[PDB]
RNA sequence: GAAAUUGUUGAAAGGGAAGGGCAUUUGAUCAGAC
RNA sequence: GGAAUACUGCCAGCUGGGACUGAGGACUGCGACGUAAGUCAAGGAUGCUGGCAUAAUGGUUAUAUGCCGCCCGUCUUGAAA
RNA sequence: GCCCUGAAAAUGGAUGGCGCUCAAGCGUGUUACCUAUACUCUACCGUCAGGGUUGAUAUGAUGCCCUGACGAGUAGGCAGGCGUGGAGGUCAGUGACGAAGCCUAGACCGUAAGGUCGGGUCGAACGGCCUCUAGUGCAGAUCUUGGUGGUAGUAGCAAAUA
RNA sequence: UUGGCGGAAAGGCCUUGGGUGCUUGCUGGCGAAUUGCAAUGUCAUUUUGCGUGGGGAUAAAUCAUUUGUAUACGACUUAGA
């Protein structure tokens, strides 16, 4: 894996772009606030910047909240991975483990 | 090496002239006698 | 005149042709699976023949249809041939290989009456 | 019979159409398109002529003119993407031209029994060109060698980069 | 961008003129080389020697006259440094190849049209100074090329009548060089400047 | 004048290919005077016409054209890769083709 | 009155095999819509 | 003591060029601009024009070119062997 | 540290080859770029899953449609189909004005097994559909029977006196 | 047309006189259209065939026969109006 912290910017990219719900155990896409309203409802969530307030900062019913979001299918890199071979830790000159800001950079070009 | 050019006699003997033929006895013989006329001339053919 | 139909899309049009049968003329070309456990046909390597497969599957919306739009439908006689009435926009009629030289004349000339178009509109003619 | 029947039939009814939502919007044409502007051609009978835009006419045509005295290009329209505009400017003040239109060029296609074999201009249409040029004419006798610039045509020779050259 | 482009070899690296010559006929350039005498190898001369018996000890055991065919001409030894920078079995080298001539000295025609240098495949821009090289027309000669002397008494027949036209070429340049200066600082002269030429 | 050419010469190089493996949809095209991939992001978007001959003529010419347009830089010289309409014959590596100036951006 | 296998005529290719796959040029040929 | 600039980061800042796709087929929903009427880039492409209307596009077939392709069946851990 | 000696094997020969010397080598760093059936978005196919739909006229509720995900495979299992001989029913089916068969780098449909058509050939029986039934589908078994090749106008047709 | 130079694969290079065309060195007049908003819009060289009217010269090879400096057969070497 390769995690790092995300910043506002990076999730509310995500969100927008990439947000699909698992609602009925289907994959839906966001693409409106009431989608979120039927089944977030419950919790207080109503629109596609109430969910993202939750996972910017880690709110009461983040686990609802998360589990809403289906896992994000996300692209290679647009500049590709920096770097000649990935399965290094990021320390040693790859990409994988913890990298802490520097997620940000490359989750926007796999996003 | 490479042959630059070849000036022959202005008079072949026969025997010579029988290395040209395969079939001596019915020909005209018909050899250099166009090349003949480049003799019976002083300064044409032959020494250029 | 038939109806309206996205562009018909084939995703492959050579025919599959049994492994091996151009190389050998008992092993006739209609197509037959390789079960071999070393077959390389079997395994797909590289370079070689593919094999049919579902992804193959035409187009719903267009599957049947012949370039002129119609689907095919044969018909025997007069009888069969007005089974086309109300519905010459979607298919054609199909001659037999078998139905005779003197009676062709006779759905032919009904057909054009009934305006459906006849796909074979050639065949035993004499000129 | 040679098959049974198929068991059920489709309608026949041709569907309508969804309401679209494309609406055609004015074009945009680059700011290297100004009236007055000399331009080249690059394609069809003209390709090469340096040549006078006057108007941008209404299906996103440029109508253009030799003038035809000068070089013998008449008063043509010309697609925005099929010419070179450069940084010469002739002055187009005065010059009528709100007379031409879309329907003004109209060709009349002709019919198919009309089948060529083997083997004319409108009278208006000349006397239409004559009153425009007259007037452009004298504005470029101000300009010195700009009248023998738009007779001469134009090429690429050898040790010419397009993409490095200005326009 | 010529049609044919022809290159005097004397002072390039064996190899890396061939590499340059290689992608430039399957480009469709075609190439005229002249003067192969003179290219230049990298290494000493003893130490160039012993490669070339050691490419002389392969040979086809069993009939040795289908073998690989071992040539000592310098033109055929630049020919096939570059013969392996081509797939010369398949049709399209072939037509590669074809595009090619490799010469010793400068032949006829190809001596009165000009000659061009690869700037990357050049032994002063490229070597150490102070390394070692060698000359392939001092090499091809240790293996058995016989005309050796032949090319060099040809080549200074050439320069002679070359150096004479170079004469008439610079002193009837010069006076050309003379009448456009009388004809500097006029009107044309003045404003083309202005216009940068 | 003797000068006639509206175009921009070019050479069919290749087809786009991996060591082994080539992609005859995409092919290579070289543009004389090009070097940089900023030199050739002029000529994207471009027509490109491959003119050949044939012997027999189809609708009064013995001349034929295969037309395409410029898609996108290839490597860092300045090589461009285009698609045509119909696939270069793969014969023509290293034939000339045309880039035309149109459609133009200027 | 099939196939193997063969004769003639017609067309095509052939630098130590032939055949095959993806794409197109070339020649031949051909369908449908108008 | 006072600024600039580099570097990193952010914009629900503006804008040009290029490519591939056009799936769906009366309306229904969510939004915007507008006082309103109504309009729209808002639950999937339409508008204008030319040439051709025939082997021209295309199918098939032979051959040519670039690149790839060992002879199938079998037992076996392993078969082009 | 690199280089050199130590460093000898048999057909000619292998950093993949050419070839490379401030490298086209060794060590290290920064970018640009190339391309797998992988990743993303889209179209189409199928499988599975979750659903909507009695409403009349008009057919199919095993129907039509909406939503999402997914697709490797030997041995092996299940399912949907293609095809052959024969049987019950149906099309008041085809046919001497040419059934069936056979040939056809001629045409169309199906992913496929296959189906249809045109021309040629020939001459008397055959097909679609719902079901029933089996001596029902061949490339192989040193398979069985029959036929035929290359080898090849080749080996050879030479003892006993002529 | 006059004269030279070039043999590495010369087949090219220079020069003399005259005749001839154009000349954008400079200033003018006359036609462009309709290919309808682009369709490479056909201008090069490589070979051959078929007639023009203009010159120019009028052979060999192989089989068959023959010798043996040759020879399995072809091949080879000789001879034959």
């Amino acid at each position: 894996v390769a995690y790092g912290y995300p910043s506002y910017s990076t999730i509310r990219q995500l969100v927008y772009k990439r947000g699909f719900g698992k609602i009925n155990k289907q994959r839906v896409p966001l693409s409106d606030n009431a989608i979120i309203e039927a089944n977030l409802g419950k919790y207080g969530i109503l629109s596609i910047d109430d969910l993202i307030h939750e996972i910017i900062t880690v709110g009461p019913h983040f686990k609802q909240a998360n589990n809403f979001l289906w896992p994000f299918k996300l692209s290679n890199p647009s500049g590709g991975w920096g770097v000649p071979r990935k399965f290094k830790h990021f320390i040693q000159g790859g990409s994988f483990g913890n990298r802490e800001e520097f997620i940000n950079k490359l989750v926007k070009s796999m996003n | 090496l490479r042959s630059l050019t070849t000036v022959w006699a202005e008079h072949l003997s026969d025997e010579v002239k029988r290395r040209f033929y395969k079939n001596w006895y019915k020909s005209k013989k018909k050899a250099f006698t166009k090349y003949s006329a480049k003799y019976a001339q002083d300064g044409a053919g032959i020494e250029r | 005149a038939s109806l309206p139909h996205p562009k018909i899309v084939k995703k492959h049009t050579k025919k599959f042709k049994r492994h091996h049968s151009d190389r050998y003329h008992r092993v006739a070309e209609n197509w037959r699976k390789q079960k071999g456990i070393d077959s390389v046909v079997r395994r797909r390597f590289r370079g070689n023949i593919s094999q049919p497969k579902i992804g193959y599957g035409s187009n719903k919306k267009t599957k049947f249809l012949s370039p002129s739009g119609h689907k095919t439908f044969l018909v025997a006689n007069v009888k069969d041939l007005e089974t086309l009435t109300m519905h010459t926009k979607t298919y054609a009629a199909e001659i037999a290989h078998n139905i005779s030289a003197k009676n062709r004349v006779v759905i032919l000339a009904r057909a054009k009456a009934l305006g459906i178009k006849v796909t074979n509109p050639k065949g035993r003619l004499a000129l | 019979t040679a098959q049974q029947a198929p068991k059920w039939y489709p309608s026949e009814d041709v569907a309508a159409p969804k309401k679209t939502r494309k609406a055609v919007r004015p074009q945009k044409l680059r700011a290297s398109l100004v009236p007055g502007t000399v331009l080249i051609l690059l394609a069809g009978r003209f390709r090469g002529k340096r040549v006078v835009y006057l108007k941008h006419l209404e299906d996103n045509t440029l109508l253009v003119t030799g003038p035809f005295k000068v070089n013998g290009v008449p008063l043509r329209r010309v697609n925005a993407r099929y010419v070179i505009a450069t940084s010469t400017k002739v002055s187009v003040e005065g010059v009528n031209v709100e007379k031409f239109n879309v329907e003004y060029f109209a060709k009349e296609k002709l019919t198919k029994k009309e089948k060529k074999e083997a083997n004319e201009i409108k009278t208006e249409r000349v006397e239409d060109q004559k009153v425009v040029d007259k007037a452009l004419i004298a504005e470029i006798k101000k300009t010195p060698l700009l009248k023998q610039y738009l007779s001469a045509s134009f090429s690429l020779k050898n040790g010419d980069k397009p993409h490095m050259l200005k326009f | 961008v010529e049609p044919v482009v022809v290159i005097d070899g004397k002072g390039h690296l064996v190899g890396r003129l061939a590499s340059v010559v290689a992608k430039q006929l399957l480009n469709g350039q075609k190439i005229v080389v002249v003067r192969a005498e003179e290219l230049n190898i990298s290494g000493e001369f003893f130490r160039n020697k012993l490669k070339y018996h050691d490419f002389l000890r392969k040979a086809t055991a069993f009939n040795k006259t289908r073998g690989p065919f071992h040539f000592r001409a310098p033109s055929r030894i630049f020919y096939k440094a570059l013969r392996g920078m081509v797939s010369h079995k398949t049709a399209r080298g072939k037509a590669a190849l074809e595009r090619l001539k490799v010469f010793e000295g400068i032949p006829p025609p190809y001596d009165k049209k000009k000659r061009v240098v690869v700037p990357q495949a050049l032994r002063v821009l490229r070597l150490k100074p102070g390394r070692k090289y060698t000359t392939l027309g001092k090499l091809s000669t240790s293996v058995g090329w016989k005309y050796e002397d032949v090319v060099a008494k040809l080549e200074a027949k050439r320069k002679v009548s070359s150096a004479e036209y170079y004469a008439k070429k610079r002193a009837f340049t010069k006076k050309v060089a003379s009448a456009n200066a009388t004809a500097a600082e006029s009107d044309v002269a003045k404003q083309l400047a202005a216009l940068g030429y | 004048a003797e000068s006639h050419r509206l175009y921009v010469k070019g050479k069919h190089l290749s087809y786009q290919r991996s060591k082994r493996v080539n992609n005859p949809n995409v092919s290579l095209i070289k543009i004389e005077g090009v070097a940089t991939p900023q030199d050739a992001q002029f000529y994207l978007g471009k027509r490109i016409a491959y003119v050949y001959r044939a012997s027999k003529e189809v609708r009064g010419s013995k001349i034929r054209v295969m037309w395409g347009k410029v898609t996108r830089t290839h490597g860092n010289s300045g090589v461009v890769r285009a698609t045509f309409r119909n696939n270069l014959p793969a014969k023509t590596f290293g034939a000339s083709v045309r880039i035309f100036l149109y459609p133009s951006n200027i």
